[PDB]
């Protein structure tokens, strides 16, 4: 079961400071070390620091400018990272992995997207995308839903609560004035529509908002 | 019999050592005494005072842990001997 | 601190072929090298541990090799799913360190794009909006062009595109062009077309529709 649980995202005002979490479950040990890796978009993984909960000792990466402070809640099995006084540069995905003390990072977390900006958390907008009542069709049919006017990243768009994975393409958002816009596509067999439902699920961690929107043909 | 006791205690120093050693060594750049397993191999050969040098402490508390482990080895050893000695001396008193 | 150098940054290989990524340590680190795989918007995933040891859950396709300074991750018969990023990481000397990463790309057969066009939804129109979406799905190579024509004449204002990194489902590419306009601009304009010229056909691929 999903061992390291990390909050989907955090928005932070330049100068402000966020306290990222990582709550583990499963087999814990006194030799357990929780690590923090930071991955800037389109770049590699970068060790930030580490902490041994059963003792509370924490070491950080000596090359990067220390902007974090690790701590561990003995009982609740949660590791906390305190990233203070941030800037656009600190904006990235932060992972937390568990190390058994043998060197490798067995399992990682989902990662907490952190965006350092002045803007405001804008939940999205989900509009359907049904073919035009003038476009013919073959064995397959491509439907999809448009997620626009939201901020900040990320957004988790799924189809039929995830049950439908085959034939899906959620494109990368785009930034147009403090608002990200993306759209996902889905291709099912024409026969199976619109008889059998096809709804897209959009989750937006930064506002705990999650919507649906059944793709229904046009009257 | 205190030699027996010595063996128990040692095995404990051998573990606490491995632990502390890694706890002390991490953080000091270049340190290689940073993973629990080999840590233990490290403590074993340092206690047996064989110390090949494939692993050695570089920090202060790391070295302190080291010293302690060395002495648990050099003592148990001596205590088992001191034991053996007595046994043969008694056996011999016949 | 040990420096893990990973060359090359990208590997172009054909399906079912055998591919090898190399990681080079700035100094001897024994076999204390470990390899992680990270897909598009995924987290890292332990593949091999200690240069050549299996992890339960990883295909037998993956194998590790080497010792000292030169290590080699290897995939026997690549396949769509294997498209990701490959990083190596040592734990010989503190602090642990990572490699620069290596992108794996597959070489599937040419594929023409599936084009689909969508009129803005009434829900959006109900709020001064008007977004005309067009998809250029599952094609290959990645090179492709999208043009718009609102009423016989070409348009370029309000067109935002977005591409997808190589797909791990079939090793193809897909692109999405969105033409946002006000309900107004959209009101006084009959037909909207979306032409996609791809390397797979001299002529372009068209898909339009009228506001009515
Ligand atoms: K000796
Ligand atoms: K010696
Ligand atoms: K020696
Ligand atoms: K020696
Ligand atoms: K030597
Ligand atoms: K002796």
């Amino acid at each position: 079961q999903v061992q390291l649980q990390q909050p989907g995202a955090e928005l932070v005002k330049p100068g402000a400071s966020v306290k990222l979490s990582c709550k583990a479950s499963g087999y814990t040990f006194t030799s357990d070390w929780i690590h923090w890796v930071k991955q800037r978009p389109g770049h590699g993984l970068e060790w930030i620091g580490e902490i041994i909960p059963s003792y509370g000792r924490a070491n950080y990466n000596e090359k990067i400018q220390k902007k974090a402070t690790l701590t561990a809640d003995k009982s609740s099995s949660t590791a906390f990272m305190q990233l203070s006084s941030l800037t656009s540069e600190d904006s990235a995905v932060y992972y937390c992995a568990r190390e058994r003390g043998d060197g490798y990072f067995a399992v990682w977390g989902a990662g907490t997207t952190v965006t350092v900006s002045s803007a405001k958390t804008t939940p999205p907008s989900v509009y359907p995308l049904a073919p035009g009542s003038a476009a013919q069709t073959n064995s397959m049919v491509t439907l999809g839903c448009l997620v626009k006017g939201y901020f900040p990243e990320p957004v988790t768009v799924t189809w039929n609560s995830g049950s439908l994975s085959s034939g899906v393409h959620t494109f990368p958002a785009v930034l147009q004035s403090d608002l990200y816009t993306l759209s996902s596509s889905v291709t099912v067999p024409s026969s199976s529509w619109p008889s059998e439902t096809v709804t897209c699920n959009v989750a937006h961690p930064a506002s705990s908002t999650k919507v649906d929107k059944k793709i229904v043909p046009r009257d | 019999r205190a030699a027996g006791a010595a063996t128990v205690l040692l095995v404990i120093v051998l573990l606490a050592g491995s632990y502390l050693a890694v706890l002390a060594e991490r953080g000091a750049p270049g340190a290689q005494l940073i993973t629990y397993p080999r840590a233990l191999w490290w403590s074993v050969h340092t206690a047996t005072t064989v110390g090949y040098g494939d692993l050695y402490p570089v920090t202060l508390w790391g070295r302190c842990v080291a010293v302690v482990v060395m002495v648990a080895g050099i003592t148990s050893a001596g205590l088992v001997t001191a034991a053996l000695a007595t046994w043969f001396v008694g056996r011999e008193q016949e | 601190d040990i420096l893990l150098t990973q060359s090359p940054a990208i590997l172009s290989v054909s399906p079912g072929e055998r591919v090898s990524f190399s990681c080079r340590a700035s100094q001897s680190i024994g076999t204390d090298i470990h390899w992680y795989q990270q897909r598009t918007n995924g987290s890292p995933r332990l593949l091999i541990k200690y240069a050549s040891e299996s992890i339960s859950g990883i295909p037998s396709r993956f194998s590790g090799s080497g010792s000292g300074t030169d290590f080699t991750l290897s995939i026997n018969s690549v396949e769509s799913e294997d498209i990701a990023n490959y990083y190596c990481q040592q734990s010989n000397r503190w602090p642990f360190t990572f490699g620069s990463g290596t992108k794996l790309e597959i070489k599937r057969a040419d594929a023409a794009p599936t084009v689909s066009i969508f009129p803005p939804s009434s829900e959006q129109l109900t709020s001064g909006g008007a977004s005309v979406v067009c998809f250029l799905n599952n094609f290959y190579p990645k090179d492709i062009n999208v043009k718009w024509k609102i009423d016989g004449s070409e348009r370029q204002n309000g067109v935002l595109n977005s591409w997808t990194d190589q797909d791990s489902k079939d090793s193809t590419y897909s692109m999405s062009s969105t033409l946002t306009l006000t309900k107004d601009e959209y009101e006084r304009h009959n037909s909207y077309t979306c032409e996609a010229t791809h390397k797979t056909s001299t002529s372009p691929i068209v898909k339009s529709f009228n506001r009515n």
